[PDB]
């Protein structure tokens, strides 16, 4: 559970931070 | 990877810009 | 370019719900 | 791509699942 | 749609604050 | 509904308020 | 606090699932 | 209710459908 | 990270709560 | 602070409504 | 007002996650 | 301000960073 919550943040931060390169989330 | 790296201390951007394409 | 920005952000945390461990990738 | 196909209509949660690994 | 679909999300983000221990309902 | 009456124009919290149980 | 940070989380979860239907949050 | 299954461990999907209408 | 998190939400809730006055997010 | 008031306790509006400009 | 309304809450989580420890402000 | 650069438009990390403390 706090591994999902903080899962949610990280792909937000990854969506601003990447740009146009995109990425990938694996967990 | 990304979860235990960023969810046990604090990642910066640079270290976010790690897991991009 | 800015709507599709803010868009973008509600289609990732959706992506991560739907596919759980699976995961997943975005592409702009 | 996902933005093409979702951002100028709704994509429900089985069209969102070809987008997961 | 999609701007009603995006607006809604905010909404209910706002609501979940602003009702506390009352709660909501949403019907969109 | 809530839709018609804050995704149109910005509801302040007092008529947020409204849809609370 | 966890419970009111996952309270959150929840409510866009059943947001994006509920759709049409739309929902009630009680905690 | 839904905190108590849904903030202990990990609802799916069709777990957290549910508690639709 | 429960700080980092938990600010995350702090600033969206200010961002309701005040408005036209805006507000100082200062850890 | 906030983060000491609030990230331990659950915050109210009026609560919250103190940091504003 | 509500693009604008919507808009500014994205910019605030990105500002969060910019900023770090010197923090941010935020005037409409 | 903020809005009115950021809004109508993309800004950048970098430009973003001009509204930290
Ligand atoms: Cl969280
Ligand atoms: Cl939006
Ligand atoms: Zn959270
Ligand atoms: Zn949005």
């Amino acid at each position: 559970v706090n591994q999902h919550l903080c899962g949610s943040h990280l792909v937000e931060a990854l969506y601003l931070v990447c740009g146009e390169r995109g990425f990938f989330y694996t967990p | 990877g990304i979860v235990e790296q960023c969810c046990t201390s604090i990642c910066s951007l640079y270290q976010l810009e790690n897991y991009c394409n």
